């Protein structure tokens, strides 16, 4: 039977856990005098795990730009979060992680909303930034007499709205000038072409499956199914589609046509979740 | 993921890989020659440098990366959901731009997408496929793996996990007797139901409490509700 160990045994001496992460907060919502804010210790480092929110404000109207004069942060363990709303609802817009220059944010709203997320290891520096605010700081004044203004904000007085080719350096025409107009659903509708700004549909004085196929094809669905029309409801400058040798197609406007209708397409679907798996089926 | 059954050749050639870093770390699945689906939550501090993101294509078995049957592509734009809070898990749903064009073959075809007024009505069976841990504790470097588990109404969803609002953005699919999961490992992988003999995309996986845990399935987020999104820049 072991006895006598009448000594302190546990000689060692106890210390607290490293517990209790928490927050620190620092800076909260402040208004346009306010610009230039460190983190919290932001020459130095910054605690870990600590969640932190910078709400920018600016007057109803105005838009919020931001400048990160220094930043330096952690690796994708650690992010930047960014939210306009803060209300009812936020976009994250952009999101900064990573040492190195990052790009300007401009908001969408009067309201900015920064939030800070961070690890238990790998603290960096951290980052800071300021603002100026503005009108319409992102947004590029659109150009006057008559130009048409793209995603991007570059102005053209008439090269696009589906020409022979998108006459633009930035090519952000996605859209398309022919849509399905007075239909049921997304794969039916009626045939409507706009030449500049005006909708009309193709008359159907030569009407075959090649063209309407390729009408299919432009709206971003399968080949021609279901195709006829039903009667004509429609008043204005019509054009005529007729078949070409090469793969486009060619719109001509005249009002003079015998015989208008409005025709009706129902595209099939495009390509689909279609199994091509090669297995031998049981006879069961 | 868990306790699913080893897929065949071609059998999914919607679901493709994410690799950063060498190392497969989220999935996604094929929409449009160009573009891919994933789950934001998993893409959230890399989308900053797309360059170092490797798009695999038809990625059957994992062993093999430079095979014939696999076609490699660079990611060239991260596009991550706006209506993003990474607090309730909530539209965890982001979108990729290929930096080539993608054909399509026999072991690599696209996928549907819900329309307008198309919801799954619960108690329907829907696959579900990835790469991540099937034991919860081990590693999957092997073929890719399969499951089908039924869908799940939201109301009972909240009362088994009451951790969240779930909400009408979530749908839950999973047994309640456990056993069958896919939210370990790879994350990004999709919800697939079957409306027709066509195919359809339901869900991309999200967060999940515990794989195998008795009455405790995963969550996943309804593309019903992303595609106006998603279509706004498919092209
Ligand atoms: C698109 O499809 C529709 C069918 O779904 C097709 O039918 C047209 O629908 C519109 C309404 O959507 C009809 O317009 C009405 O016509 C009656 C006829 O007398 C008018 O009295 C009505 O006048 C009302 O609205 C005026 C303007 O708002 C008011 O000033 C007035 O006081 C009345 O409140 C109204 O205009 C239309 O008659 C039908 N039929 C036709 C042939 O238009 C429609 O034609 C399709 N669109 C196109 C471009 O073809
Ligand atoms: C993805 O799939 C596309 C096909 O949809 C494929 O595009 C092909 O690219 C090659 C190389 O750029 C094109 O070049 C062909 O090469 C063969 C070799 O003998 C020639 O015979 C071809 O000439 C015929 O085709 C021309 C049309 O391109 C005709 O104008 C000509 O008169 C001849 O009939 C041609 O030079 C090939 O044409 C395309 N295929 C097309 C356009 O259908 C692409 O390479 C694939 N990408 C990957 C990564 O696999
Ligand atoms: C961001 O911008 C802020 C606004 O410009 C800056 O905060 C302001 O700093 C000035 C510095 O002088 C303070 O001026 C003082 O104001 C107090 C106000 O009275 C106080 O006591 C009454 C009770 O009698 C109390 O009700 C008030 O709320 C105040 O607490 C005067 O008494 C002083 O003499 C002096 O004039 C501003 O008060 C202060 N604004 C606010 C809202 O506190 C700030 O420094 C900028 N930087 C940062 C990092 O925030
Ligand atoms: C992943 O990559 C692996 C490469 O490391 C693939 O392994 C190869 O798989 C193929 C089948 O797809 C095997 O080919 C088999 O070869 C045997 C015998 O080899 C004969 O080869 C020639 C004919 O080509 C003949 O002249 C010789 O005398 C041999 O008799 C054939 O009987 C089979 O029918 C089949 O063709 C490779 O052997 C195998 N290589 C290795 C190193 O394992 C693997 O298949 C890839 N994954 C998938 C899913 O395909
Ligand atoms: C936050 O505050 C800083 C204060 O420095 C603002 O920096 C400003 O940055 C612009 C550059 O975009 C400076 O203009 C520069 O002027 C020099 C003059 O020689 C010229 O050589 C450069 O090419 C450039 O045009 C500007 O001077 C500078 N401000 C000051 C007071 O020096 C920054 O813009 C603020 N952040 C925001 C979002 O406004
Ligand atoms: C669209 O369909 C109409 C259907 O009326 C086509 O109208 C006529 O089509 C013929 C095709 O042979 C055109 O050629 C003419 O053939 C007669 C046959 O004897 C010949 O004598 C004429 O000298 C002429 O070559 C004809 O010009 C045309 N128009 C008429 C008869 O007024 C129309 O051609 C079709 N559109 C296209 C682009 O094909
Ligand atoms: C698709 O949904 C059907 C629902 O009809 C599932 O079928 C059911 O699967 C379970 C097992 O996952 C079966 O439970 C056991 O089946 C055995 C053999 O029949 C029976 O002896 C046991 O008493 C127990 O019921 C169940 O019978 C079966 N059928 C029904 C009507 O519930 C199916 O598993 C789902 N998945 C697939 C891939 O089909
Ligand atoms: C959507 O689902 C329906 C089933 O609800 C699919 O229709 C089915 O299509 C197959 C393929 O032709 C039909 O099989 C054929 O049946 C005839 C007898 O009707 C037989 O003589 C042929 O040898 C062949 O086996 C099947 O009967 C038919 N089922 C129906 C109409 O109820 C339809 O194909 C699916 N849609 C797509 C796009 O796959
Ligand atoms: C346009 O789209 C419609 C979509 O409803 C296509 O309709 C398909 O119709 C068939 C019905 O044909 C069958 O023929 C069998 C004999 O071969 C007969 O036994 C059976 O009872 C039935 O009459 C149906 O099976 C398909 O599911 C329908 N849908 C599709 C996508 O095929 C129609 O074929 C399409 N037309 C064109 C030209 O594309
Ligand atoms: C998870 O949901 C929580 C919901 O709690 C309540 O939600 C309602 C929704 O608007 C809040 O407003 C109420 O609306 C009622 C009508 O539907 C009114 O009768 C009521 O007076 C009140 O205006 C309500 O304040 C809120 N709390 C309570 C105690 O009712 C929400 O609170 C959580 O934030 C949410 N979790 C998230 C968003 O992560």
């Amino acid at each position: 039977i072991c006895n006598g160990s009448l000594y302190p045994e546990p000689t060692l001496v106890p210390t607290p856990p490293p517990e209790l992460p928490t927050d620190c907060g620092g800076p909260f919502e402040l208004w346009e005098p306010n610009t230039t804010f460190s983190s919290t210790n932001f020459p130095n480092s910054y605690p870990n795990l600590a969640f932190c929110v910078w709400i920018l404000n600016a007057q109803k109207g105005k838009n919020i730009q931001l400048h990160f004069q220094e930043f330096d942060l952690a690796n994708i363990n650690d992010v930047v979060e960014i939210r306009d709303g803060e209300e009812a609802d936020s976009l994250l817009l952009a999101v900064y992680t990573g040492p190195g220059p990052v790009k300007d944010v401009f908001s969408t709203t009067n309201r900015m909303t920064v939030l800070l997320i961070t690890n238990d290891v790998l603290a960096r520096g951290g980052f800071k930034a300021n603002f100026t605010t503005g009108y319409h700081l992102g947004i590029p004044e659109p150009c006057k007499a008559d130009h048409f203004q793209c995603k991007n904000g570059e102005c053209v007085p008439l090269v696009n709205l589906c020409d022979g080719h998108l006459h633009c350096e930035d090519g952000s025409d996605e859209a398309d000038c022919v849509r399905f107009f007075n239909g049921t659903t997304n794969n039916n509708g009626l045939v409507r072409f706009r030449i500049q700004s005006i909708w009309h549909t193709a008359c159907a004085e030569n009407w075959t499956t090649q063209i309407s196929n390729d009408v299919c094809q432009l709206l971003g669905l399968g080949s021609g199914n279901s195709s006829k029309p039903i009667f004509p409801t429609d008043g204005g400058p019509f054009v005529k589609l007729n078949t070409a040798p090469d793969g486009h197609l060619i719109l001509t406007p005249s009002q003079q046509c015998l015989q208008d209708s409005l025709i009706r397409l129902q595209c099939n679907h495009k390509s689909c979740g279609k199994k091509l798996a090669a297995q031998d089926i049981t006879p069961k | 993921i868990v306790g699913g059954s080893n897929a065949k050749e071609g059998a999914w050639p919607w679901v493709v890989g994410l690799y950063y870093g060498g190392r497969l770390l989220c999935g996604a699945s094929l929409v449009s020659s160009d573009w891919l689906v994933s789950a934001a939550a998993c893409v959230y501090g890399r989308n900053l440098e797309p360059s170092k993101w490797t798009a695999i294509l038809g990625l059957h078995m994992k062993s093999n990366l430079t095979s014939p049957q696999t076609v490699p592509r660079l990611i060239d734009e991260i596009v991550i959901n706006p209506h993003y809070n990474r607090r309730r898990k909530d539209n965890a749903i982001a979108m990729m731009h290929l930096e080539f064009k993608v054909n399509y073959t026999d072991y690599i075809q696209p996928i549907c997408l819900p329309e307008e007024n198309q919801v799954f009505p619960p108690g329907r069976n829907c696959s579900i496929a990835g790469w991540g841990t099937v034991v919860y504790q081990g590693t999957t470097a092997n073929i890719l793996q399969e499951a089908d588990v039924p869908l799940l109404s939201n109301e009972r969803c909240q009362q088994q996990m009451p951790e969240y609002n779930i909400t009408e953005n979530m749908i839950c699919a999973g047994y309640e007797e456990g056993g069958i999961d896919s939210c370990q490992g790879d994350a990004g992988g999709p919800l697939m139901c079957q409306e027709n003999n066509r195919w359809f995309l339901a869900g991309v996986t999200s967060f999940g409490y515990k794989c195998a845990l008795p009455n405790r399935p995963g969550v996943y987020a309804r593309v019903s509700r992303f595609t106006e999104w998603i279509q706004s820049f498919l092209h």
